[PDB]
RNA sequence: CGGGACCGAGGACCGCGCUCUGCAAGGAUGCUGGCGUAAUGGUCACCAGCGACCCGUCUUGAAACACGGACCAAGGAGUCAA
């Protein structure tokens, strides 16, 4: 009689899909980024970008 | 080359007589041949006018006529479609019979080692000079 | 796909909140808001939607 | 032209098999974004090397961000424009932080004195005069002159709109 | 629920898969080129007059 | 003259809509009929236009003129 | 996590579910105040803001031109037969 949005109401976000509460609860939103350092950018690609 | 009632022919009226032509429409159309003349040859042609189609019929010349290869690629297809259906018979794979639209392209690597890029202007300097 | 996409009724959207470009019916590179934009539709599906 | 940014656009066209690796060819483009940055590459590439978008594609989209957009700096732009004698250089000066805000810059300049347009104006080159000695126009060479220092005469107070009447006749000396 | 778990994962990793792709091109000093979009959502703007 | 004391009739800037719509028509018979001429145009044309060059008030033209010479050098040790 | 506006369609239960003694889950209930009458509501006249050419007919593609209309009551025009 009455469609309800989902992404407002959480009881039907929890009928659609049961895997919601697991996502809100573990955090899968605001997963880091895997650890180590970084290696810097090689010197040629800036060369090649700051090239006139 | 003679032509027969039933074949599919194109119209291309050649040379430079475009300055007195009385109907320019019918060049580089596609009919069917109806009837047959020693020098002329009858053309079926369909014309679109809004939502239906009107059907014409124009006497060609033999030099302005040249036989079409439209189902050629319907018989081709077709051919290859029951070679390749029989050889997936006899191997007992499945084959792809249906040609397909292009797909956009996947990713991939281009390297630069040997291939530097050159910078362009907007206008070349060389023609500048 | 076909079968999903044809399954789904085509979307009724909403005007954009915030509106469109000042001249709407030019090309997106033209300071319109029509042909291709590609990634820049999200904004506009969160506008409209 | 709006909030510009700079980029390196590079293409090239499709390989085929007598041509296995095509060339590459890298310009910078002032563009409000990527889409508006390859088309104008694109452009630039049907005017140039004759090779159309349809049988090209795009290897790199990079922003070129300015190195030190806190240091004063004088900018020379070569450009060529379009008006209904034909196309005509121009060389103008423009004493800004960043290549982005000069290009900006010179459209709005551009636009002011000579109603040229985006389409109309082809930016060939822009460069940084690195020594004092090379600037040429006079209006970056009186900003350039040792010991700047002018007051601020008639400085109109900033009121707000909204209080519609004053008690005091307000002052234009600060 | 099993099925939603290995959809989010699988478009985390795939996300992972391309930004460690242009990563990796980038380190060796090349340039990885994405693959082009297989998905266009499209919206009729304009009326339906002439 | 005497127009600060004594103006004439006003040149009135209101525009009529048979005047708009005859200027208009006039304005797109006018394009049409320099599309014919340029079709039918027996004038000369350069396939290769005149191209200015280089402006001279630019600071780095030696520079510039120094970098068509290697590049074009290299070309034809290239070639 | 707040602040605001509009709406409450249906009428025993059934279903999908969830945070599972219950529930925000197939559409509003609970508590309280004043009044119980012209108070709400409705009609008429007028003022105010905004909007708004005089109807019918003819013509052509259309307007314009042209024709009819002082007012009211009664009558008044696609019927019958083969």
């Amino acid at each position: 009689v009455q469609k309800k949005n989902p992404l407002r109401n959480k009881q039907i976000m929890l009928r659609l899909n049961p895997y919601a509460s697991t996502f809100a609860k573990e955090k899968l939103g605001e997963v880091k980024a895997e650890e180590g350092k970084p290696p810097k950018v090689p010197a040629s690609f800036k060369e090649l970008l700051h090239e006139a | 080359r003679t032509y027969r009632v039933g074949d599919i022919v194109d119209i291309k009226v050649n040379g430079a007589v475009q300055k007195g032509m009385p109907h320019k429409f019918y060049h580089g159309k596609t009919g069917v041949v109806y009837n047959v003349t020693k020098s002329a040859v009858g053309v079926i042609v369909y014309k679109r006018v809004k939502h239906r189609y009107i059907e014409k019929r124009i006497n060609v010349r033999i030099e302005h006529v040249k036989p079409s290869r439209s189902r050629e690629d319907f018989l081709r297809r077709v051919k290859e479609n029951a070679e390749l259906k029989k050889k997936a018979k006899a191997e007992g794979v499945p084959v792809q019979l249906k040609r397909q639209p292009a797909m956009p392209r996947e990713a991939h690597t281009v390297s630069i080692a040997d291939n530097k890029p050159v910078t362009l202007a907007p206008v070349a300097y060389e023609t500048t000079i | 796909f076909k079968q999903a996409a044809n399954f789904l009724w085509p979307f009724k959207l909403s005007n954009p909140n915030g509106g469109f470009r000042p001249r709407k019916f030019k090309h997106f590179i033209e300071g319109g808001d029509l042909g291709n934009r590609e990634e820049h539709i999200n904004a506009l599906i969160r506008a409209m939607n | 032209m709006g909030r510009l940014q700079e980029y390196q656009v590079i293409g090239r066209h499709l390989p085929t098999e007598a041509n296995p690796n095509p060339a590459l060819y890298r310009m910078r483009i002032f563009a409000p974004n990527e889409v508006v940055a390859k088309s104008r590459f694109w452009y630039f590439l049907r005017g140039l090397k004759k090779v159309k978008k349809a049988t090209g594609e795009i290897v790199s989209v990079n922003v070129i961000s300015e190195k030190h957009p806190l240091k004063v700096k004088n900018f020379g732009i070569w450009l060529r424009y379009d008006s209904r004698s034909g196309t005509h250089n121009m060389y103008k000066e423009y004493r800004e932080t960043s290549r982005v805000a000069a290009v900006e810059a010179m459209y709005a300049d551009m636009a002011a004195r000579h109603r040229a347009r985006f389409r109309s104006i082809h930016i060939l080159k822009v460069v940084e005069l690195e020594k004092t000695e090379d600037v040429k126009r006079p209006y970056i060479k009186q900003l350039v002159a040792k010991n700047l220092s002018f007051p601020l005469p008639h400085r109109v107070p900033k009121i707000s709109t909204k209080k519609i009447f004053s008690a005091k006749r307000p002052s234009t000396f600060s | 629920f099993k099925r939603a778990e290995k959809y989010v994962k699988e478009y985390r990793e795939q996300e992972r898969e391309k930004i460690r792709l242009a990563r990796i091109a980038k380190q060796q000093g090349s340039f990885h080129i994405p693959a082009e979009a297989k998905l266009v959502f499209v919206i009729r703007i304009k009326g339906i007059n002439k | 003259a005497g127009t600060i004391n004594k103006p004439k009739k006003p040149t009135s800037k209101r525009k009529t809509t048979r005047l708009r719509a005859k200027i208009s028509k006039r304005a797109a018979e006018k394009k049409r009929k320099e599309r014919k001429l340029a079709r039918k145009n027996p004038e000369w044309r350069s396939k290769l236009k005149k191209d200015p060059g280089i402006p001279n008030l630019f600071p780095y033209k030696e520079r510039l003129l120094q970098q068509i010479e290697e590049e074009r050098i290299r070309r034809k040790e290239e070639l």
